[PDB]
């Protein structure tokens, strides 16, 4: 552990103007990407970041960094590459670093910006599923505080893997442009109101216009931080500017953790 | 308004619904609550944590019944407020009922809060304090809330001399509120504001005739003075609070850790020559007349550090003296006899009481100090008719 | 190697170089329109732009080049 | 920008020092 | 008599430059001056969350050790 | 407390009432019990259907008794459906704080088979030098 | 004791939002609890996708029936979508393509009462769990 | 990893090879196998023949290209000498990494007797929330 200093004050009054550029940060449009190395640093002490396998699957950033003075191993999407979506080399990557975070009792903050798994059948028959699982058990056994920011997207089984509360994850916190969902509008609206923009086909009206409001109506209403955080998979929607303090906040917290878990010789981790 | 499909119209819509969480109900039932004297459940936990400390959890919830046309009604928060904070620089989490969101009434997503907060208390190693003030189960939405509240319960048994748990009675905590501040380690009681109680005045008419108020149902005094069920009867919220703290400020933050030391500058010598005056004022204390009494506070104070003495159940059975004390800097828990009440003999309340007491020193690693001016058990028939020898056999 | 080539089947929304360009290590040189997502394809080296054969709005493979560099 | 005003006594001697307010090592 | 004094080795400074230098020395020092004593707190302990053999040696000098540290 | 507590193997069978906090203390689902099973009888509810409707539908009483109708009978017919929609196992069951809902005549043999699985059991808890149980 | 389960799929219910992705949470964080704690054998007797592939992934063994069984993470139709690949279901994830090509099935069946044959002989090598003796 | 971890009882039989680092991962002596058998017919080596005279002999095969001589029949009465003098399980059986080298009608005798002896293994490793495996 290092020594700092802990300015004293609540997390809206202690922001800087490093902290207020997260407030913008996020594109306006959701297609556009944007680099999450920004996040990092952003939260991590003097901007310091030491990332493991920088090189390969870039998708995901791992790394370790310290949050007033603690070591941390940060576990982020990278939404430049491949849209951020997880896959085999991510999932193996991310899951090992995770599970030497955990060997070493060093906390760990997942930064989620996620649309799902990356499709193509060569991802099937290397064994997306199984090696995509690995990472799902890291997490999952992991004891050492875990604390997860989704930033944009959380979808699916990505969002199950990404550090979700029924994972163990400590305090998930969301960004106001966080996007929790099952599936993307598009395939949402083409199952749910089915039958319904059948119909309007079979009467000949505008298919097109009905799907385009449907998607509408269902990105408003349910593609958001809310309807999680009335569930409670969310702990609370935060200014990103308040991301810092958060994290902070929560790993002093949660430096002392017990967690029971059942006897075993040893897990069976997918391999 | 700004665009709601932009970033910066989103940050500006959350911060909208944060704003709302603050009043949930509309301005008015805070204006009512303010004018009745009394603290909203925020103002609550915002006086009794650090400023600034506090930060919630679950704070956009909403109830997901559709029992009876509650889906028109889903105040955020659902009725309480949860999270954690600081009491001098030590944390704790923290979660406060809130009367105004259907009597405070308990529904499903209000349990889970209450739950989640119970959760991380006990995962974390902090001590849990709830705020209570509630009308028991929310009727619309069944059996439910039943299953929350055994949740409830449970987490708190499973707590149970872990970590400190200290709940607070602020309001009419009726039904099943009662039964978490029971199973807590203590419990703090404003003098005419609050009331526990199982079944209401209204039924208690119905079944048996009897004719009683609230107030002396379930009052603060009732529960100090007759069941021995609450330990603290403040004057005020922030009496309540200010006890809380000290209470707090012996205890430490679970069963692993030790309670807080200041740091005293133990003077040299022999115990002989390092007597003071107000240790030689106890060599005449003792009346000569064994017929005489005393008041062992004198020596308690005499004993203890600043002659500081935080009592806990003085209102109830006072042939019995417990609270706690510093010797240089170290908390102790007191258990002292009496000689102004009964004679300082023994009986069954204070049996309990100091049973109850020395438990909870030992669960948390205070060490217990007794002064002895007992002349036996009080004779009664009474006294062998409600069960001296077993609840006699508490204390031992 | 020093083939910039695109990484999935996309369609070629922007060009952000010319033909004899010079460009930087990270420095953008094209961006694909793919899994709903402006994704960017950026120079891996300094150098030179030879053979660019990309064209805005035409829909590309895995794997094709986008240019030399 | 404050200043801070400390009194020293080297050898008896009664000696007034100003040091900058926000002193750092 | 027996502590530790600061040395000027070489150099006679006059009142004045003493006293500067003795301020700024004075002011460079800090750190915790008179720390209470540090709280012991074993929860969570790492220790605790290790797999030991159910006839480990460690179970001896690394657990009970920890623990019984004072 | 006791009941929460005890970490051997607990089986609930529900014969009629099991109302309010009652439900709670005798051996609730969230309190630890491993299997429960309902008779066809039990009537798992917040409170009697008497003070449910009393409380849930207080408006409209008041309102029959303001505009002069039988106050008695609405009483009374409001009270018969709830109890015939709210009071029985069923709503318990659907949330699954009820394991099944069995004829009488299979009570022993289902508290034999539960016993029988539950022979073996691990229960985590905190460590603690001991509880604080309410005396 | 050991724990069987029998999948067939068609992944989260879309209508019921994201409390099906938290109890698909819930279901893999106990997957994991238990694993290498007690065996745990997936049946997939019919077409498992989305969320419904991770719990086998985690589980101790995998039977998989030849012709009537799928596994897969997005469809055929995403996965033309994105790629421009044309794929049936049985080649994407069919029980011949999670043996041989991706390793993730145990044992390939020609019919269900030869999964449930070949799952009994799986359960008469191995323990109730990890404190007992294998039979 | 996973053989290196285990703490059951592990029998090993080499029947023909086990050349280098395959050596070393299928059941090596010193990778904690509890009992090692080789067949008359093993084959336990750094690596095959004709690669280890292509590198022990390097010096005199030089020489012989040097001098004309015929290289292609130097390298095979070294290679036939070699092969001759150490592929075979006595080395390993010197060294004591094979602790009998039995007829291969012994082998079911001798794991029945490892097996039943090594019932329970009073075996540990060094503490830890878990290993490290490479994924
Ligand atoms: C199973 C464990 C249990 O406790 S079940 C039994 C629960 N029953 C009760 O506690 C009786 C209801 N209590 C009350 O009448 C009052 O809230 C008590 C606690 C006596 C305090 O009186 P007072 O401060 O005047 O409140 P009030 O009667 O005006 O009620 C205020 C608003 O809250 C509501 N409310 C109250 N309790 C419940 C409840 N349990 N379930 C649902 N709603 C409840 C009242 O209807 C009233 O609503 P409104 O705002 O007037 O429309
Ligand atoms: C995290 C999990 C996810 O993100 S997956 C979310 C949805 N995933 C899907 O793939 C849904 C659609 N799947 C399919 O392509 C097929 O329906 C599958 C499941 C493979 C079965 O094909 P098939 O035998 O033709 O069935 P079908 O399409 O006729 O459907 C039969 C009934 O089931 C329904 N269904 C199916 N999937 C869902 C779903 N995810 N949520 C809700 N309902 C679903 C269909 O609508 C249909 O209902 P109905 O009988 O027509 O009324
Ligand atoms: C849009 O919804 C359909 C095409 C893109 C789907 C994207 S691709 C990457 C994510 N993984 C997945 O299954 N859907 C998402
Ligand atoms: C004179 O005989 C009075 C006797 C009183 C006995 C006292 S009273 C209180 C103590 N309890 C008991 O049994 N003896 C003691």
């Amino acid at each position: 552990l290092y020594p700092v200093a802990i300015p004293e004050g609540s997390i809206e009054e202690t922001l800087t103007d490093e902290d207020l550029e997260l407030d913008t940060l996020i594109p306006d449009s959701p297609n556009q990407p944007y680099d999450m190395h920004e996040v990092i640093t952003r939260i991590l002490d003097d901007d310091e970041f030491l990332e493991v396998q920088a090189g390969y699957a870039g998708n995901i950033v791992v790394g370790f960094g310290r949050v007033e003075g603690r070591p941390v191993g940060i576990v982020a999407n990278q939404p430049t590459q491949f849209a951020g979506c997880l896959d085999i080399n991510a999932s193996e990557k991310a899951a090992r670093f995770i599970r030497t975070c955990d060997c070493f009792n060093i906390p760990i903050v997942l930064l989620v910006d996620v649309p799902g798994f990356l499709p193509g059948t060569d991802q099937e028959y290397n064994g997306i599923i199984r090696r995509g699982a690995k990472l799902l058990y890291a997490y999952g056994e992991a004891t050492v505080a875990k604390v997860t920011v989704i930033t944009r997207k959380s979808y699916g089984g990505a969002y199950c893997v990404m550090g979700s509360k029924d994972m163990g994850a400590d305090v998930v916190v969301a960004w106001p442009t966080a996007q929790i969902a099952v599936m993307g509008a598009s395939g949402a609206v083409g199952f749910v109101y089915r039958q319904q923009l059948k119909e309007a086909a079979k009467n000949g009206e505008d298919v097109d216009a009905l799907r385009l409001e449907l998607q509408q109506t269902y990105e408003d209403t349910l593609v958001n931080p809310y309807i999680a955080a009335e569930r409670g998979y969310v702990d609370a929607v935060i200014p990103p500017s308040h991301t810092r303090g958060y994290v902070a906040n929560a790993l002093r917290l949660l430096e002392r953790k017990i967690v029971q878990m059942p006897p075993k010789k040893h897990g069976n981790i997918p391999l | 308004q700004v665009d709601i499909h932009t970033t910066a119209g989103k940050l500006a819509d959350l911060k909208r619904r944060t704003e709302e969480t603050l009043h949930p109900v509309g301005e008015a039932a805070v204006d009512k609550v303010h004018a009745k004297g009394k603290l909203t459940a925020r103002e609550r936990i915002l006086a009794l944590l650090d400023e600034g400390s506090f930060v919630e959890l679950d704070a956009l919830a909403k109830h997901r019944s559709t029992n009876f046309g509650l889906e028109k009604n889903r105040p955020l928060g659902d009725g309480v407020i949860t999270g954690y904070g600081t009491i001098d620089g030590r944390d704790v989490c923290i979660f406060s009922q809130d009367a105004t969101v259907f009597g405070g009434s308990l529904g499903e997503v209000y349990g889970e809060k209450i739950v989640k907060v119970q959760e991380l208390a006990i995962k974390t190693g902090r001590p849990l304090i709830g705020i209570n003030d509630g009308a028991g189960a929310r009727i619309q939405e069944g059996v439910v809330s039943l299953g929350l509240y055994s949740r409830i319960f449970h987490n708190n048994i499973k707590a149970s001399g872990v970590i400190p748990q200290i709940s607070l009675i602020m309001g009419a905590a009726a039904g099943g509120h009662v039964y978490s501040p029971a199973l807590t380690d203590f419990v703090v009681m404003v003098d005419q504001t609050s009331q526990m109680f199982i079944t209401g005045p209204d039924v208690i008419k119905t079944v048996t005739g009897e004719d009683v108020t609230m107030e002396e149902l379930g009052g603060a005094h009732t529960h100090m003075a007759k069941s021995g069920t609450a330990h603290y009867v403040a004057s005020g919220e922030q009496d309540a609070f200010d006890y809380v703290r000290d209470l707090l400020s012996y205890l430490p933050p679970n069963n692993y850790a030790d309670p807080p030391l200041y740091p005293v500058a133990i003077p040299e010598g022999s115990i002989e020559e390092t007597l003071t005056d107000e240790d030689l004022e106890l060599d005449t204390l003792i009346p000569d007349s064994p017929n005489q009494p005393y008041d062992m506070h004198e020596v308690i104070t005499r004993i203890l550090d600043d002659d500081e003495f935080l009592e806990v159940q003085a209102g109830y059975a006072g042939n019995i003296v417990v609270g706690f004390g510093r010797v240089e800097g170290r908390p102790v828990g007191i258990v002292a006899n009496q000689p102004t009440q009964f004679a300082g003999c023994l009986d069954i309340n204070a049996s309990e009481k100091a049973a109850r007491f020395i438990r909870t020193c030992d669960c948390f690693n205070i060490p217990i100090v007794l002064l002895v001016d007992v002349p036996g058990f009080l004779p009664g028939t009474d006294q062998e008719y409600n069960g001296i020898i077993r609840r006699g056999a508490k204390l031992l | 190697g020093d083939a910039v080539t695109a990484p999935m089947q996309g369609t070629v929304v922007k060009v952000a170089v010319e033909e004899g360009q010079e460009v930087s290590a990270g420095d953008l040189v094209v961006v694909l329109e793919a899994m709903k997502m402006e994704n960017p394809v950026t120079a891996h080296k300094d150098g030179t732009i030879t053979g660019l054969a990309v064209e805005a709005g035409a829909a590309i493979t895995q794997g094709t080049v986008i240019a030399e560099i | 920008v404050p200043r801070q005003t400390v009194v020293v006594e080297v050898g008896g001697r009664r000696l007034e020092v100003s040091l900058p307010g926000d002193l750092a090592i | 008599d027996h502590e530790a004094h600061i040395k000027v080795l070489r150099g006679e400074p006059t009142p004045e430059e003493m006293a500067a230098l003795m301020a700024v020395l004075a002011s460079a020092g800090g750190g915790p001056a008179e720390p209470v004593k540090k709280e012991r707190n074993m929860w969570g302990h790492p220790v605790d969350k290790l797999r030991y053999s159910v006839f480990s040696w460690q179970r001896v000098t690394l657990l009970e050790r920890t623990h019984m540290r004072r």
